[PDB]
């Protein structure tokens, strides 16, 4: 508890343009929580990998901080973050002593969630593929024309992988570890059950694939919030 | 692309078409006054309302059905109603006087004058229309206009289209209950009009479903209200394959053959569950092997026949809710062990299962609570023989002295039409007899 | 370089389909979006073989997704993985099948073969030299095996030398989804022994017999029985994508385990399987694979392989293994269970050695064997037609198609003696 | 919004609901002063706006929370905020 | 070969059941009047 | 996975079922209200409430009982009790008219109209259980509804399930506190269709608790709220092994093997200790050494028969609390030394030793205050034959001249069937006259 509870500081937002370096939280706007890692416990997992928990206490600890460092060199020199443009979450140096990424895998009979039953959100050390995320606005309407776009700090944020195309949310299921009571985190694609016609769209070409026409619940729904005060 | 064109005659079809309409406006969130909320339009151009509705190109959204009928009572009563300004204010097209219980006055006398303008209609909406898969009537057997029309209607409409396929939902004439007293005759009638021009035909008799309500709602005291809302949500369970994505999808095509071994007399006995209460609601398990269970319990069947009198041809499954595929196989096992029902010896493998996602639909001031899953009874048995003989007896025995056909030779009918008629209802008397039975 | 193509067809045969590419992608270190982020520089060299170079250098798999109804492939673009399929290659009509084996193949599924005939021979036109083509479907649906078969037929008009495959999940009669379940396989079935060089057998009891009994799991998903019939392709052609000391294509797979030309039904099976509360409690290596493997219930067939015995049978174990230790086991399991590798042709097992083990496992192997045993499967399954055949009928939904008697009064005629063509084939002795 | 007649379309149907719900030989207000009987579990003989919507979704009459306040406030005149259902039933028992 | 097939001709006999639309299988022997049905492929 | 249906029939068992379900209520921590809230106790500890209680999936636990009685008076105050809101709705049977305290009225004319909804009722509630490992049945023997309905109940039960095992705690009218006129016909009439047709019975005679009551709980007035507080702690007491950790869990089916030497003679007695009240107790010691010796005091027999009037025949006992199970074994050996408490020459070993940890839970505003030890003492000796006896002097006397027979009579029991209940009485009687002869 000491350590894990040891001091945070988050860093300030200027303008409310969220860059990358600014030791930022991660909150779940429907599950109004903020999401919480572990050292101790260990995952079966024969790499090196640690669960997740999304905690409803809203009180600032190191371990529910994260590190936001470019993933990749890209054309986007300047600092400001673009939607699509490849990033990686970091954990505070204080919680572990090696460098921690959080990722995911594919989906397996062998390798399932323990509780959601889907694709796990592992805290492991790999250095591959499995780093990547990028950003992309709410409204479903105007998810073609944010391409390149600023991001701003208290705007709804949603998640989705890179290697595989899976929304990170959370949903109201139980778990269970030292820390108290809290709930799973775990990626995957909430749509709208209700189908769209797109085959006739391309044939009669009203519509492209790119533009999506499948609503995205709310429990996807994740919202970026910087410190209080500078 | 798929769409299913709703056609209703007759009082019944009238006020089963408004609860089921007001069940899928509910379902699919349009609002009463045919305006979505602007929030939700993101999949507008395909979305799932296609199925039954088609955008008007400006929002609006039009249901695909026409309601018929001679007495302008109910026809009035939907225009002032609170869903005045969802139906198109011609598709409701509205007779000049009632037939007044006389199958012979609304099949030559006083629908010849109207009929034509059903045709065109119809054409017109099915025009608009790109896959049409199939129509579905719903109509009173017992009623005047509802089987004469009804009749004539589906007649038309067999050399007006030919091989599209159609489901007939009737009301035939409650078993010991009764409304109309001339019930045996435009019952029988009726009977042979559809019998060769229908594909497939679902009973839903009254008591059974007012039993029903009876045993798991409880409230002793329910009126018609309580009676459309359980047969909408019967079609919203048969037609949510074709508008909700799952595992295992179920189209109107996927029941002229898994069902129906034969042409000419199209029947069916249908059941429902689970049916229960909020008092009664969360204090239950709601498992999927208990509800199918409840399922083929004679007690909660949807029709005043008792299925364990003879054997099984076939039944679909369709689920709906967070059912287990895994769990849908195993529940059959216990079906199909538990010797109280036996299948008619032929049945081989009668079962189709259907598995689809989305949950039913709550709607203000019903009285079924909110539930997680759900499962429909479509099977037909040689149990179906109660229902046409018993009709059937009474025609013999109110015909002997040639009692009330003063009011049908009349009005254009001529004499053979009964003689002929009762024949085909010996050709249904002497039917699903010959492997109700070591041959 | 010896590419292949793919052909899979009904809703069935489609959820299959969806999650292979989904395996596929990953093995070749390709995302949903359909660039390259790879790891290894073997992982890329193979990689022409299952997709087409594009601008932009991003790369769509050479498959042609076929179905009759328009829900399902209105279904799969909309989700997870949804951008790989070229939509060109995409057909469908205005019409569906509804499991009517005779709707799928004369009146409906006849008209639109032009356009799946039409994109089909381009695609095989464009690869430098085509391996052959694979075709998974569901012979219980309709079409799948209805009008997918046909393509089946239709397509040895056109290339006579080139090798075929089917992953047809036939249905078993434990559990039924369907009462036509046993009018339209059949029918297909009759069409894939004059056309189908080999044939895949995947009984769905297998499946949730797998799925419950080894994996330990409490509520599988259709999501799971999909991945594991999928992971069994991968094996098929894991050989021909990565370098390895023993490699073997499709090809010579072929020769090895169909011991007379028309005896070309196998069963098949993936190991090593275990529970996720129970890997680290098993030491994993070579010798306890082969107890997994070449066990019974680890078939994805109904029938029993104890219920006769092996005429052929080959293994491609995955994992770098020495070649020593591949060889023993081989001999002791011919020698111990030299009782079914029946004796008058030695040592029917062949060997295959492939070093890319699949990613997050160390050993793992794949299964492909023919074995009498599959006998039963045709003689069970549906036997209630013989004794049901006698009263003629149910006819009136499928005459609606022009078809006659005189069609399956013949089949018999030429289908009378697989058994007694494989029954023969188990007791002869020199 | 729900300041016109709507108010009282939704208590025509709470009535047909109860008196649906009616046993024989008894009034409606004896049945749904049975349910809050039920529900009510402090004896006092107040209740809250949580109760109130319990034996609303038990009757079957379940709306969305704005229509539950503005029914509640219709009979709430002395805005305490603990409605007597002795009042509320011998109403619906008049009505 | 072996494997199985359907069987195709409905209007033909037993008078009764033919046309009788309920999966029914194909017709009802009736020979003797008497029990089993016929025992899709 | 272990579980066990509790079956309550009859006026006598309900309020004493009231009695258990309470505790049962109190030792899980379910309050009333439905919730088993906890230390913000969710996901967190093992699942125990299995063996009386069942998960509905979010929330509450439903109690797997089910209520029979003919008059509602008995129901309407448990339905609009304190425990309203956690019985199912509809699980509580109510009936229309009283048994009237006859047993035709209540086994061959009136006790049929109902049977169908129990047993159809616990056939269902038998498929949510997996772990079936028996039933336990709450009834009283001196009343028309009691022996009638319990006995017809109980028969059904015999060929619908067979093999699995019934414990039953009936309610014998007392030896000399008695208040019914016609309670020893039924009583009789009862015993022959649990004769052969129960496994295990506790006799739980009345007039055994009053003096239990009044002497050691030192209390002159008692009411039946107190004596239905022994009884369901034995019952508690009994079954309570089967869910808690115990260094030797003993479950019900470990009783038919070891207490009831041979098929006829399955007929025991319990008794209860230590009883001490709230006032008198911190000052006493309450050891192993002498706990064990008080339990077989006569005088503190939970039934009014002498064991010093017969040999014993076999013994059970379970410990609770902190007993190390050495102290189990040294208050054994001294008991064979007593030479007062003799044993059958043919039962070397007649003590079966179990040892649950857990405290016997005190529910407030009682009697029993909190101790940390008890024991259980059921056992089966040759002295009950009396009891039966005195019964049947009884009944011989108001028998031989047609006392109140023409009630019975009428109703369609057969004359001659008394003098069946006659055969198998006294025959069961003279059965046990053979077993204590020495060899
Ligand atoms: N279950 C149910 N049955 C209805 C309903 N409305 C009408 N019916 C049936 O209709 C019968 C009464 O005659 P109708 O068929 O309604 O008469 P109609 O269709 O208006 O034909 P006409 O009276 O000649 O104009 C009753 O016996 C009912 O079985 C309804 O809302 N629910
Ligand atoms: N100790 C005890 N005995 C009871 C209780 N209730 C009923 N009895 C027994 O029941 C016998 C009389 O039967 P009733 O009072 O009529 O109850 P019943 O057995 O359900 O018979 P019915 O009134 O017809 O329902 C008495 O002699 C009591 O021994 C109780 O609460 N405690
Ligand atoms: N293993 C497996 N079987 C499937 C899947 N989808 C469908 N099936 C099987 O396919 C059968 C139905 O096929 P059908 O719908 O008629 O094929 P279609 O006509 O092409 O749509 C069912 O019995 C299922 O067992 C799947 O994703 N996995
Ligand atoms: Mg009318
Ligand atoms: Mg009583």
């Amino acid at each position: 508890l000491k350590r894990s509870l040891g001091g945070v500081n988050l860093s300030y937002a200027n303008e409310g343009l969220v860059k990358f370096g600014y030791t930022v939280m991660i909150e779940s706007d429907f599950m109004n929580a903020v999401v919480a890692s572990n050292i101790w416990d260990k995952i079966t997992g024969t790499e090196e990998a640690y669960g997740v928990t999304v905690t409803s206490q809203k009180e600032p600890i190191v371990r529910t901080a994260f590190q936001l460092l470019r993933y990749e060199q890209d054309q986007y020199q300047d600092d400001v973050i673009h939607y699509g443009q490849n990033f990686k979450i970091a954990v505070i140096s204080r919680l572990s002593e090696k460098p921690l990424y959080l990722t995911s895998s594919h989906i397996t009979p062998q390798k399932c969630a323990k509780f959601s039953r889907k694709q796990e959100v592992s805290i492991s050390t790999n250095e591959g593929i499995n780093s990547a995320w990028c950003f992309e606005y709410m409204d479903p309407k105007l998810r073609y024309e944010m391409k390149g776009q600023p991001v701003r700090s208290g705007e709804p944020v949603l998640i989705k992988h890179i290697p595989t195309c899976q929304w990170l949310a959370t949903d109201n299921v139980q778990y269970n570890n030292e820390f108290g009571q809290e709930f799973e985190v775990f990626c995957n694609s909430y749509q709208c059950h209700n189908k769209t016609q797109n085959l006739i769209a391309e044939k009669v070409g009203r519509k492209t694939i790119e533009t999506p026409m499948r609503n995205q619940t709310n429990q996807n729904t994740f919202r970026i919030v910087t410190a209080l005060y500078p | 692309m798929r769409e299913v064109i709703s056609i209703h005659v007759g009082q019944g079809g009238i006020q089963v078409g408004n609860a089921c309409w007001e069940l899928f406006c509910l379902e699919h969130g349009i609002q009463p006054d045919g305006q979505m909320p602007s929030d939700k339009t993101i999949g507008g151009g395909d979305d799932a309302f296609n199925t039954f509705f088609s955008e008007t190109g400006a929002g609006k959204h039009v249901p695909r059905a026409v309601f018929l009928d001679l007495e302008p009572t109910v026809i009035d009563e939907v225009r002032t109603g609170t869903y005045r300004q969802l139906f198109h204010p011609e598709q409701l097209i509205s007779g000049k006087e009632d037939a007044a219980n006389n199958f012979a006055r609304g099949h030559y006398t006083i629908g010849k004058e109207i009929v034509d303008l059903c045709l065109d209609r119809i054409r017109k909406l099915a025009d608009n229309c790109t896959g049409l898969q199939g129509f579905l009537v719903f109509n009173s057997v017992g009623g005047g206009t509802g089987s004469g029309l009804g009749s004539l209607l589906l007649e038309r409409l067999s050399v007006d289209y030919g091989k599209k396929s159609k489901l007939g939902f009737t009301i035939y004439p409650s078993p010991q209950v009764s409304t109309a007293v001339v019930e045996p005759y435009n019952s029988i009638l009726s009977t042979h009009s559809l019998l060769e021009h229908t594909d497939v035909a679902v009973m839903l008799d009254n008591e059974a479903i007012y039993d029903i309500c009876r045993r798991n709602l409880d409230i002793e005291r329910p009126t018609y209200t309580n009676l459309n809302r359980l047969i909408a949500q019967v079609i919203s369970s048969l037609t949510a394959s074709l508008r909700f994505d799952g595992a295992l999808n179920v189209d109107i095509t996927e029941f002229q053959t898994n069902l129906v071994p034969y042409p000419r007399i199209h029947f069916m006995l249908s059941s429902y569950a689970p049916i229960i209460s909020a008092e009664k609601a969360y204090h239950e398990q709601l498992s999927v092997a208990e509800i199918t269970n409840s399922a083929f319990e004679p007690a909660n069947m949807m029709a005043k026949c008792d299925p364990r009198h003879g054997k099984y041809m076939a039944c679909s499954m369709m689920y709906r809710g967070d059912v287990v595929p895994k769990d849908v196989n195993a529940s059959i096992a216990t079906i199909k062990t538990k010797r109280t029902i036996q299948f008619v010896d032929w049945c081989p493998t009668g079962f189709k299962v259907g598995i689809n996602y989305q949950p039913p639909t709550v709607v203000p001031g019903g009285d079924l609570a909110k539930v997680m899953r759900a499962v429909c009874m479509i099977s037909n048995s040689t149990a179906i023989a109660e229902v046409f003989s018993r009709l059937d007896h009474k025609f013999d025995l109110m015909y002997a002295k040639r009692a009330f056909v003063h009011w049908y030779v009349g009005e254009g009918m001529e004499e053979g039409e009964f003689s002929e008629a009762r024949e085909d209802l010996a050709a249904l008397e002497k039917d699903y007899e010959e492997v109700g039975i070591e041959t | 370089m010896r590419e292949i193509v793919h052909i899979q067809g009904g809703q069935c045969g489609n959820q299959i389909g969806a999650k292979f590419w989904e395996v596929i992608s990953d093995e070749h270190g390709i995302d949903p979006t359909g660039t390259y982020h790879g790891d290894s520089d073997l992982q890329l060299e193979r990689i022409n073989v299952y997709y087409n170079e594009a601008t932009g250098g991003r790369y769509v798999p050479r498959a042609i997704l076929m179905d009759l109804e328009p829900g399902t492939m209105d279904s799969v673009r909309a989700g997870p993985f949804g951008q790989l399929f070229r939509p060109d290659n995409f057909v469908f009509g205005q019409t569906g099948a509804g499991n009517n084996w005779a709707k799928g193949h004369y009146t409906e599924g006849a008209e639109l073969i032009d356009s799946v005939l039409d994109v089909v021979r381009k695609e095989a036109e464009g690869c430098d030299c085509l391996q052959g083509f694979q075709i998974t479907h569901s012979l219980g649906g309709g079409t799948g095996s209805g009008m997918g078969t046909l393509l089946i037929s239709k397509v040895r008009e056109e290339y006579p030398d080139r090798i075929m495959e089917t992953f047809s999940v036939v249905p078993s009669p434990k559990v039924s989804d369907t009462v036509v379940e046993p009018y339209n396989a059949t029918l297909s079935v009759h069409q894939l022994v004059e056309n189908a060089d080999e044939c895949m057998v995947i009984d769905n009891e297998a499946l949730y017999d797998i799925c419950f009994r080894t994996l330990k799991l409490t509520t599988p998903t259709y999501g799971d029985l999909n991945h594991l019939v999928s992971a069994a392709m991968s094996g098929v052609t894991c050989c021909l994508r990565f370098p390895g000391q023993l490699n073997s294509d499709l090809r010579k797979l072929a020769v090895n385990l169909i011991p007379f030309p028309r005896l070309h039904f196998f069963m098949i099976g993936f190991a090593p399987l275990t529970s996720r509360g129970s890997q680290q409690y098993r030491a994993l290596t070579v010798p306890e694979l082969t107890q997994q493997m070449f066990d019974a219930k680890n078939m994805m067939c109904a029938a029993d392989p104890r219920h006769g015995r092996y005429l052929t049978a080959s293994a491609l174990f995955r994992g770098r293994m020495s070649t020593k230790e591949v060889d023993e086991q081989m001999l002791n399991v011919q020698n111990k269970n030299s009782s079914y590798f029946v004796e008058w042709i030695p040592n029917n097992i062949k060997s295959s050695i492939c070093d890319i083990p699949p990613k997050g496992l160390k050993m793992a192997v794949t299964f492909v064997g023919n074995s009498t045993a599959i006998q039963e499967m045709f003689k069970r399954v549906a036997e209630q037609f013989t004794a049901m055949f006698r009263r003629k009928a149910f006819l009136h939904w499928y005459t609606g198609e022009g078809m006659d008697e005189m069609e399956f009064t013949e089949a018999e005629s030429n289908m009378n003696d697989l058994v007694s063509e494989y029954q023969q084939y188990q007791d002869a002795t020199a | 919004y729900v300041s016109p007649e709507r108010l009282n379309d939704l208590e025509l149907i709470l009535y047909e609901k109860i008196r649906q719900k009616t046993l024989p030989g008894e009034d409606e207000g004896r049945t749904v002063y049975r349910a809050f009987k039920y529900f009510d579990i402090a004896e006092k003989g107040v209740i809250d706006i949580s109760q109130f919507k319990a034996a609303l979704e038990k009757f079957g009459c379940v709306f969305d929370d704005k229509e539950i306040h503005a029914l509640f406030s219709k009979f709430d005149v002395n805005r305490s905020g603990k409605i007597c259902y002795d009042e509320f039933c011998g109403n619906f028992a008049r009505l | 070969r072996l494997q199985y097939l359907g069987d195709k001709k409905s209007q033909k006999s037993a008078a009764f059941f033919r046309d009788t639309r309920v999966s029914s299988c194909s017709y009802i022997s009736l020979k003797g009047g008497v029990p089993r049905a016929i025992p899709y492929y």
